[PDB]
């Protein structure tokens, strides 16, 4: 009974796997987020010169 | 009679002994539902 959990275990993991493709991969808040600061560079380099 | 009261009325008490001597064997085997059978539940647990 104790190990026949496993094989199963990993299926609440296989989908952590797919939230993590959410979090870890396809990010919004950070990674898109950076061109609400990079930008102001852009645009404040550009404006300064 | 003092034969069969003393011997062969014991001798067909041994023919009714026949029930406390299988009932070994039917006892045991409801035993067998806790045992080979009631393992083979407890394997049913695993499979669920």
């Amino acid at each position: 009974k104790k190990g026949w959990d496993i094989l199963t275990k990993s299926a609440d993991m296989f989908i952590n796997d797919l939230t993590s493709r959410i979090d870890s991969g396809v990010n919004d808040v950070r990674g898109f987020f950076t061109g609400l600061a990079s930008d102001l560079n852009e645009w404040g380099g550009n404006v300064a010169s | 009679i003092t034969i069969p009261k003393n011997w062969l009325d014991f001798g067909w008490d041994i023919m009714t002994l026949d029930a406390r001597q299988t009932m070994d064997n039917i006892e045991t085997i409801i035993n067998e539902f806790p045992e080979d059978f009631g393992t083979m539940l407890k394997s049913i647990d695993p499979r669920a």
